[PDB]
């Protein structure tokens, strides 16, 4: 039988420094070669929300409908996550901070074909 | 569900997990589900260890006359304290003696004293040990308790149930105190820290039934015709496996009774010196847990009795983990009693009835007449039921209390 | 993370876990963060039933008259040794006599009986049943309790409450006692084993209110007058439904004032006979996490009072997983007394002054002479400012110590 | 293993999990190993403030004379009741004073009282608060509590220790009673809710240790002489730190002893106002952990000890859910004495023989003769050890029970 | 041997903003290229009941089995499911509104092949 | 290197209305393309037991060896699982209903090969 | 890009019904196709021992080294696993019967290349 | 249908014996072969800081975004991480000696695409 | 779209009987035919250190990192692990025995590409 190595999938991140305090990371699945994403980690520099929005709009975020998903208190990673997002569904991930200052965002995960 | 929780390494959130083993360093529960604790928070072994007051500290032995054996401070090897009394003897007994500086009154008191057994050998490697309180009349009461090995092994506390009095002894006169034991080949004994603890309340009586014979039906039937409280010190394995041993069910319908209740003896009766501390714990763990299944609850579940009555510090330790109080055997009248109050709830003994129900019944009379608790105990198979009914009837017709051993800690 | 833990089936090593449920057969947990208990370890069902001595027997009913009504042995229904005593009667009461052999001195003494409800018919499905003793000159002290369905369809024991006495009654110089109930078409009721516990303390009071009702603040202003500590027995879901009961943020006011304290009462107040039991173990563990966020804590939450005051042993076996205590409901005097000892932490009734408060005043007046223990109660809809303040000030006047549940419980 | 449990979400069907954090809303366990507790069931903050009976309610303020300073009602502000009692002055002290219709007796009786503190400037922010009892004869019996910053934020109860007595005074003739401060430039203070509690046991005495420092062992052998029991109040950072601190097996060693247990002072000596209530908490908690590693045990480590002695109600509200009392610190006699029931596990202080050890003798003297409870402290780096002889012999010359804090608590 | 880059599978998402009191999302796997669904994430902006259906016609829900899954209380996610429906085994999933209010549901996920 | 979008193998599901009080949902891998399964969801409309059996028939079930693997109580998902069955392997699921009345059984899961 | 479906690698079972009191079913890769195994499940129709063995013989169990992985009680699954086992490397799972009875025993699990 | 057999993306790792007091040993997924790696395993021979950075260079790493993850304390293995790092991103893993003392870190993980 | 037969990647053991009290197994992955293993399973015949080393030596292991990774202790599997080696970048696993007498040591996986 055929022996083939099967490497994983596209990386995908997306990163903001000192997002100021009540600003957000827009994670938006339009940067993605696949235009659809899943976010494995959200690294926190401090507090946030997260929060899955649908756009009514193609190519913008206008809310349609918005679901916070969850809260993290302090520094620290959310490993393991599967949060999904595709540009056809307008589906973008808001990672808004809380902490009451100036904090780094890093969220990773990895592409996935619509 | 939520999104995982912070941290590196395997981080998940989950709505319901099932599992048959959890280790965690710290839980967060928000809700607890868990009546049945097979680790209790509470360790009794030294809390009771300072109750009363000290009356003889040893911390100046010049008050102390050998009349024979021999008195010498140790120094090195001190229970409480700079020093405590080494007594030691050849081919004789010891007896020590404190003349009290004016006449003291021990009325409705209890005595307590340390020990360690360093060697005792002869007719026994053990020895009574005996507190006398002497008057003016030269009237002794005597309070005595066991000097083994095993539990003699490392220092503990013994609480001295009655034994003897002289007719006519005036316990508020008494001029002299003494320790003193039987006469041996060698005698090596370090002795500590007499306590005097409040025992004026009323006599009580506990009841321990062993190892889950067949013949625990007729027991719960004779001392409930006076509602005497039974503890049956109970091995889980034992149940159904031969017409001898109650079958579980049986078991179950004698606990549903109000006057009987089960403690811990292990699962399949795993004894000091036996076996490993390991398996012992064990055994142990699983007697705990499956009477747990069978019902047996808090307060109850934390008493254990000494599989054959075995025990060291070593399993003390051990058993501290699980349980807050526990049982030895010894078979006569003074092994039963001790002051109401305790010092040690490790280190106590229990009288049997097996082989005549004498010393037992002199131990409930004793309790009554002394103001001490007494603990008796018997295989139901050794004992007859019209011996059962000759020990009720004894503790009906006594100034005692009979109660449970959950009482008797929780008086503690 | 460290490596998989040893077994099959799947293993996983975790840093962090979030989890809605958790089941495990076992956990071993380092550090326990986990204050809010549903499942309670303590069993409290038959801790008591053997505290005091036994002074009746039934063991033989020779000692037995039967003035009205009949007596016979039930050797196959016992609750405590060879048989118990039916209680028999048709279109009249029972009335059975024991003559003591010497004069009796009860001083200080609480009477307690096991007892099963078997049929009671005609006028009422229940009866007063009435211990009394009677001195030299014919002279009654009559303590009673309830014989009701439900709380009678199994063995339990009742605590009775002083109802009433003949002036110049001896209680040094009793000469009989009497077994005995009101007239009915119909009684059949089982008797074993009255006991006599020591209540020689101060006499108490425990105040209690149902149903968190808006009128629970003018309540505990009244009661705080004279520091009486309250209990509220509440229902956490009816907090916020309408004006007529507290808010949230009220009922945790409430609960900041030092005298004022949460009893579980069922999350919806889900009574027996009206919903199955697993409807109310439902009811009863959302009662206690609710209230446990709403912060009463654990000696506090161990407690329960029956929704419409309606159990079984059905819900006392089901309770007790959940709770150590529980309290049913009556509208005479002797309803809210016991003895300072109770027997059972589960038959004893509650006066409600709901409808007047001459007989939970009575209580409170026979707490103080015979050393007993009061349990009333009220809904505060029920009961006008005035009604309370004329409690209030009855209690501040009574040589009475008012007291918590949590302090009654841990007395016993 | 079996299959998934019932839900969406993440389920998972586990053999045998290892985590180093779970968090769980609902965890059902079969079979619990967590005896170390960090986070404790029980609620200790309101169970004893409403032990023993209302004595003066200041529901009516015209049974109480300004004799100097001045006496209004509080309405807004209350702990008990419809009113409570403002007490002001400026460049003065305040003394009001209640007179009895008849003769009381006070034999045996401690005090209690809720106080407030809004202002107190001058000399100091703080005031010794008052309780004295005035005889026919016009002798004083004063007890005395402190009115502090931070512990007098919020209302609480202070037990009143034992000050000082006229010679000849009458406690079974008392016609008036005084509640008075010392001088200060401004005093505005409330109080409400004096009670009376029952305290004719014996006196008796604890000793504590704080900080942990290299003469402890010193201290463990003088107080060991006669079996004192010594609480170390412990910070598990400070062990090894330096030769002026215990080492980890010292320690140890230390708590092997029967008459020496541990108590929590937090992991790194974080006190209240210095560091943040969150800080403390991890303080507090990590301090619990790290002292039961080292294998101290659940009724020992349910105590702690203020670092420093400061407090207020914010740090009662965290340490509440883990540990059920704590002490603070003064330098007078009358700061180590209370009644034996306590009203309040958290607002009482100990008496300080850092710097001399005259008051804490006192105050063994006088929890003797007054039937009171001593709780007397040091630091062994500023005690010589003819000092703690001194104290020692103190004790044990005095007619006083050395106990442990966990004796004291249960017996509450 | 050959090396080949594994990208996932096909994004899939069903959303709906302001979901009335009693009114549902219905997870249609016909939506679907492939046919069959698999729901990973359910963000739940507040309190629904997910219900499982079988249809006894091929391309409209008439309802035979139907069995209510779970009920999710408040906001947020239902991370880490594996529900699945197709087309052709006439398969829904039904997410319904109990909140007392208006809801956005977002329910994300894979298309799998029949 | 190549990249190839990887889509999740077949869909497989067995579902039955009102199977009466003591009857069975019997999931057979004959029914499947590849002839093997492994069922991930179990929906139980109420109390049912699972059973895992072996045929000494190669396409009828006569049983030789049979386990039941657990018991569900009341209406729910058991998601998550792998038991797998196969054609040539002789292996059925049984799922019977012990509701005391008539419930809606709906598992689902994926085709494996033989 | 290139769209290919994934179905999952070849099924494996071993079973045995009415395994007398202190008999065994011998889960031999042999039997694979590929010539390699991994067990996820193991039914156990009573209480059973789990071992792995190498064989010194490459095609004949001959003990060399032996152990004892779990032993399981009762009935039930134990779902989960990845026990595995090759021909090459003389790999064999013996599930030996412990129940004091005969029972019936089912294991499955999945083909992997040597 | 045609098999093949699928053999796991290339093994990544990045060691440091004897790594100082505070140095630290950088995972740079320049040096992954893909450009982008997830770590799944980092064993600590004792107590380490994990911590994640964005860098302003393409090429090099100047802090712009930097989120300390985790710390560990003494010695073993944190087993099942995803923490993800790529090239093109310009992110970096640090793992920072804590012990005191002189430690051997290991960290290992699998190449992804980008 | 194309189906295909997905067979798991080739399985690797290393096994030793009767290992004397301070020896080890040294699971090489220079044995692995693509040369980088996956260890999923550790069987234990009694008590074992399992440890992480790097070699300075292409070829022979001269210890330069090493970290003990966990201690077993009695008899038992370790299964579900991922601990992973490379010949490229020099990594060993050992598995020492601390039994205080002879045992049976299996570990088993699978081989990864580099
Ligand atoms: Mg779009
Ligand atoms: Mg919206
Ligand atoms: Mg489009
Ligand atoms: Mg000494
Ligand atoms: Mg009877
Ligand atoms: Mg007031
Ligand atoms: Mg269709
Ligand atoms: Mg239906
Ligand atoms: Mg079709
Ligand atoms: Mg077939
Ligand atoms: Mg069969
Ligand atoms: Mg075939
Ligand atoms: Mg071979
Ligand atoms: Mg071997
Ligand atoms: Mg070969
Ligand atoms: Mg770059
Ligand atoms: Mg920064
Ligand atoms: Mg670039
Ligand atoms: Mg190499
Ligand atoms: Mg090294
Ligand atoms: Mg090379
Ligand atoms: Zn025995
Ligand atoms: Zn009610
Ligand atoms: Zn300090």
């Amino acid at each position: 039988t055929d022996t083939i190595v099967n490497v994983q999938g596209s990386f995908f991140s997306a990163s903001a420094s000192g997002v100021a305090d009540t600003e957000s990371l827009l994670i938006d699945p339009q940067d993605a070669k696949f235009g659809a994403i899943e976010i494995h980690n959200i690294a926190h520099g401090g507090s946030v929300d997260v929060e899955l929005l649908t756009s009514s709009d193609d190519t913008e975020l206008v809310e349609d409908a918005a679901v916070t998903l969850d809260s993290f208190t302090g520094e620290g990673i959310s490993q393991g996550n599967q949060i999904e997002a595709s540009d056809n569904t307008n589906t973008y991930i808001r990672i808004t901070n809380t902490s009451g200052g100036a904090i780094d965002i890093i969220a990773t995960g990895r592409e996935v074909s619509q | 569900t939520g999104l995982n929780p912070d941290g590196l390494g395997r981080t998940a959130a989950f709505s319901n997990t099932s599992a048959e083993s959890v280790s965690a360093v710290d839980a967060t529960i928000d809700r607890l589900y868990a009546q049945d604790r097979i680790e209790i928070p509470t360790d009794s072994r030294q809390l009771f260890s300072t109750r009363g007051t000290v009356l003889r500290n040893f911390e100046d032995l010049s008050g102390w006359t050998a009349n024979i054996g021999s008195l010498s401070a140790e120094t090195s090897d001190v229970y409480v304290g700079s020093q405590s009394a080494r007594l030691t003897a050849s081919s004789s007994a010891v007896d020590i003696r404190y003349s009290f500086g004016t006449a003291q009154d021990f009325t409705g008191k209890g005595f307590s004293m340390a020990l360690k057994r360093i060697d005792v050998s002869g007719s026994s490697d053990s020895t009574p040990i005996k507190i006398r309180l002497v008057d003016g009349n030269t009237n002794y009461r005597t309070f005595s308790a066991r000097c083994r090995p095993g539990g003699g092994d490392e220092w503990g506390r013994r609480d001295f149930g009655f034994e003897s009095e002289d007719t006519g002894f005036d316990v508020t006169n008494v001029q002299t105190m003494t320790v003193t034991t039987n006469s041996r080949s060698s005698i090596d004994i370090l002795v500590d820290d007499i306590r005097v603890v409040d025992s004026s309340g009323t006599g009580q009586v506990i009841v321990t039934i062993d190892d889950v014979h067949t013949g625990d039906k007729t027991a719960a039937e004779v001392f409930g015709r006076y509602g005497i409280p039974i503890g049956l010190a109970a091995n889980a394995k034992f149940l159904d496996q031969s017409s001898s041993k109650l079958t579980t069910q049986e078991f179950k319908d004698l606990l549903a009774k109000p006057h009987v209740y089960a403690v811990n003896h292990g699962y399949n009766h795993y004894d000091y010196g036996s076996y490993s501390i390991d398996e012992i714990e064990d055994d142990v763990i699983r007697g705990k847990y499956e009477l747990q299944d069978l019902g047996v609850r808090e307060p109850n579940i934390n008493h254990y009795v000494y599989p054959s009555g075995n025990y060291a510090q070593e399993s003390i330790d051990m058993l501290s983990n699980y349980h807050v109080m526990s049982w030895g055997t010894g078979a006569e009248s003074f092994d039963a009693l001790t002051p109401n109050q305790l010092t040690s709830p490790w280190h106590n003994l229990r009288c049997s009835f097996d082989s005549g129900t004498a010393e037992a019944e002199q131990a409930v009379n004793d309790a009554a007449t002394y103001n001490q608790t007494a603990h008796i105990y018997f295989h139901s198979d050794n004992v007859t039921q019209s011996e059962m009914e000759s020990v009720a009837q004894t503790i009906n017709s006594a100034d005692v209390t009979p109660i449970t051993l959950m009482d008797f800690y929780n008086q503690q």
